[PDB]
RNA sequence: UCUACCCAUGUCCAGGGUGAAGUUCAGGUAACACUGAAUGGAGGCCCGAACCCACGCACGUUGAAAAGUGCGGGGAUGAGG
RNA sequence: AUGAGUAGCGAAAGAGGGGUGAGAAUCCCCUCCACCGAAUGCCUAAGGUUUCCUGAGGAAGGCUCGUCCGCUCAGGGUUAGUCGGGACCUAAGCCGAGGCCGAAAGGCGUAGGCGAUGGACAACAGGUUGAUAUUCCUGUACCACCUCCUCACCAUUUGAGCAAUGGGGGGACGCAGGAGGAUAGGGUAAGCGCGGUAUUGGAUAUCCGCGUCCAAGCAGUUAGGCUGGGAAAUAGGCAAAUCCGUUUCCCAAAGGCUGAGCUGUGAUGGCGAGCGCGAAGUUCCUGAUUCCACACUGCCAAGAAAAGCCUCUAGCGAGGUGAGAGGUGCCCGUACCGCAAACCGACACAGGUAGGCGAGGAGAGAAUCCUAAGGUGAUCGAGAGAACUCUCGUUAAGGAACUCGGCAAAAUGACCCCGUAACUUCGGGAGAAGGGGUGCUCUGUUAGGGUGCAAGCCCGAGAGAGCCGCAGUGAAUAGGCCCAGGCGACUGUUUAGCAAAAACACAGGUCUCUGCGAAGCCGUAAGGCGAAGUAUAGGGGCUGACGCCUGCCCGGU
RNA sequence: UGAUAUUGAAUGUUGGUUUGACCUUCUAACCCGCCGCCCUUAUCGGGCGGGGAGACAGUGUCAGGUGGGCAGUUUGA
């Protein structure tokens, strides 16, 4: 599972890892890799939108089948693999017509595992199906808003998302933020925990490993200057000084909820 | 100790240079003033 | 185009003296002419043959006259080397 | 073209030391645990040159210098230069 | 003008003899001496743009002089199919037809294209002038292309052959560690050659000095490294398929890709001590920071693209393929400086300036001391040797009484052996502390190891005897240590140019937001980061490792 | 946040005089950083076909609230 670091020093004492045991290679596809460049928090327009981003180990891009077009076709997983560019592990998997992709990793998964992704497949495990023909009961992974899009949901590791009941055109679902949802029934998921399961049971154990993760340094705004940040200033050290904690851009954090009242998809959820 | 200029005629060429100042509205009026009063080296 | 327009007149050193004794002469050329320009040039003007050609380009001096600091024209100059079995020139 | 940050691609870090994880052996245990050696070679690890930085002093303070020099100093395979 | 002929004349060893010249500390030559030597040496960028070389000159500049030059005048000097860059590739980024937005201007952005700091790519070894040279000359080669030609083969419609701007492969990749192999290089250890055997006492050999090589390409070979192969069938590889990929069968070492280097040639030449000529030109040892090579192993933070190349068919296909012979091969740059008096610092400025090579002894070492190769003697001097200032060295007895304060300085310092505490996150503390020993000779070419076929070269623990000194890491360099406390866990970052910190950050903790066209943020908007991610994620706030904990109040905001 | 224009077709409902308002529903408007095909070797857009949402949203005008996020200013003798 994990590994815990003995302290052989102040940066180490503390660490632990993942033994990535499940992994199986070392090496990906090149077929399905692709470019990557960092991109700082900047913009097309140059200047930085987004803070604590930027200087990290580079990466290469893993491309995915988010979206399970292919059905009827029985493909058979080849290896597990690393992908940076997320919590979770990948699954290569080969098809019976030569082609090859990767998908994500549930758990409990293993190598020579067959698939199936069309709808009169079967519930198990790796398959993908639409919510229709998915019963109730189910735990399921890359869920898809639209049909053909992809799936642009519970994707990350160790997550999952259970299945509650149907209104015909649309279906209920559970979310791993503990939320409710209709969602149109023709789209696809695929079954199974996701599967890395421990990525949040980690110590990065310093500040160079989130240097290498490419998060820089996160500045407090109570040590800032009032030009910058709200609560910014102060003869020494000093709490926040207003009404609220506050934003650097003059906006509250605490409770504010920030989601738009005017829009649509307040419909088709429920509760949260 | 170090200084501020560091040559590269390179930069100088792409930054002050005659197809910069060219390419925007703001550079050709540079040009036009820096003809009327009548330099010799308009730009670089 | 003519070759006459090509070259534009010798170079007269004891350089020179010591490669014409090596049958290999010299020039100095219009600036954008080429290699191959000058070599069928001077087997046109003078019907003789060549075994290669090496050129080379100046840059201009700076000079001073009282207060006034030009520059020399720039120059283009063209070593060719002569074959064996092939004539000389006056 | 300084400088702050970022992006892409390159490049530099004399030598020496410590000795982890893991593996094997032996003791040991029902099994383990645990213990001792060998291998192993980690580390924002150690000492210390290049390199980088600037704490302590002195000197200079119409200077060699519009921020330095000298003697020491800190880091020196990582948040590196 | 004064200040005042005052300050300063910008780190650093020079002296003498000759010469030149109207005129010499300052220019040239010689001899000695001294400095550098992981640099003050060789290459080479950016940048400078003639400063290069030669010959004249000394009005200015040179912190003086000047017969001199990075100054002034004249002249001259930079030679490329293979080097670097273009007619090749693309990243970041930039431009951007059409288009999308926008009071205008313009912004964004597709196709497409620019764009190296990377990829790919054919030539080396010797001379050469005052100045260029893997560019010129001499030798030997290689790459691409062309056919007036010669040869061999194949075929003209199943018609041999060619290779898509398409597909596939490959290019194509991190970081660390360590063994191996080889080589540059080094040693002079042998052996060889050349020269000398000297005058200060001594030495014919048991001596001294100097030198003891040769590529690219071609043929062969290899340490090794990788790689499992063969036969059929194919829901895919935007059209197709003998190539890929997938599956099933038969074999299990062979095969292929590679491969540093090595041997012969190249070499009936060149180089070469030394004197236009020219001897020996081998072996042994050591041995990389370099190559095999990111090859292997391990690790996680999971390590560019595209084109050259190969192949597939599609397509073109009536003359082609191969070899030889002959022939063609453009543009830019090439001088010179490049830790410097030519660059950036206003200066001929004690500063800064990427990268490659980088010797010997002692040495772990690019440290350090002294020296090689090679380069310098530094742009004012001589002369007295006082107060004072600076940098240094010694010091009686005392020993921190000085002092805000042991600031500064001194002291310690290397290697080996013994020994090493409270405490602890059990890892450390710890080089704790503290003690002790180091030199030379003989046993001894040692016990022993590496190499070697052996001889013969390298490394060299330990003890025994002995000898000297005040003193044996005899010089330079290389910890001062301990007790306790506060603050911050730590490594790190910061007020360039007063403040390095208890400040910032940090990993960790917690709260909150956000269901993906997220949220937030930039922008008038389009368009974007977020993210080619999806609540084990992303953003914001506060706190700051770890351990024990984090109590009462929701009245007010 | 609301009114109004884009923004129309219905079934009901309740009001006073047909009318407007309200709830449901539909689609053709509008929208899609959903799919497929062509433009086209294109992750732009733009045409077709579907699909999803839907007279909502978005945008324009008007109005109220909040609003040191930001600006201009005052803060006596």
């Amino acid at each position: 599972a994990i590994k815990k670091y003995k302290p052989t020093s102040n940066g180490r004492r503390g660490m632990t890892t993942s033994d990535f045991a499940e992994i199986t290679t070392d090496k990906p596809e090149k077929s399905l890799l692709a470019p990557l460049h960092k991109k700082g928090g900047r913009n097309n327009q140059g200047k930085l939108t987004v803070r604590h981003q930027g200087g990290g180990h580079k990466r290469q891009y893993r491309v995915i089948d988010f979206k399970r077009d292919k059905d009827g076709i029985p493909g058979r997983v080849a290896t597990v693999e690393y992908d940076p560019n997320r919590s979770a592990n990948i699954a290569l998997i080969n098809y019976a017509d030569g082609e090859k992709r990767y998908i994500l990793a549930p758990k409990g998964i293993q190598v020579g595992t067959e698939i199936m992704s069309g709808p009169e497949a079967d519930i198990k495990v790796g398959n993908a199906l639409p919510l229709i023909n998915i019963p109730v009961g189910t735990v399921v992974h890359n869920i898809e808003l639209k049909p053909g899009k992809g799936g642009q949901l519970v994707r990350s590791a160790g997550t999952s998302a259970q299945v509650l009941g149907k209104e015909g055109k649309y279906v209920l679902v559970r979310l791993n933020s503990g939320e409710v949802r209709m969602i149109l029934s023709a789209c696809r998921a695929s079954i199974g925990q996701v599967g890395n399961e421990q990525h949040e049971l980690i110590n990065i154990g310093k500040a160079g490993r989130s240097r290498w993760k490419g998060i820089r340094p996160t500045v407090r705004g109570s040590v800032m200057n009032p030009n910058d940040h709200p609560h910014g200033g102060g003869e020494g050290r000093a709490p926040i000084g207003r009404k609220s904690p506050m934003s650097p851009w003059g906006k509250p954090t605490l409770g504010f909820k920030t989601r738009k009242k005017k829009n649509k998809s307040d419909k088709f959820i429920v509760r949260r | 100790m170090k200084r501020t200029f560091q040559p590269n005629n390179r930069k100088r060429s792409k930054v002050h240079g005659f197809r910069s100042r060219m390419s925007s509205k703001n550079g050709r009026l540079v040009l036009a003033r820096r003809r009327r009063k009548g330099r010799k080296v308009l730009s670089a | 185009k003519d070759p006459r327009d090509v070259l534009k007149r010798p170079v007269i050193t004891e350089r020179s003296a010591d490669l014409m004794t090596e049958k290999k002469y010299t020039f100095e050329v219009d600036v954008r002419a080429n290699k191959t320009e000058v070599k069928d040039a001077v087997e046109s003007i003078f019907g003789v043959k060549v075994d290669k050609v090496n050129i080379m380009n100046y840059k201009g001096k700076s000079k001073r006259v009282g207060r006034y600091t030009g520059m020399t024209s720039r120059r283009r100059k063209a070593i060719v080397k002569l074959t064996a079995d092939s004539k000389e020139i006056e």
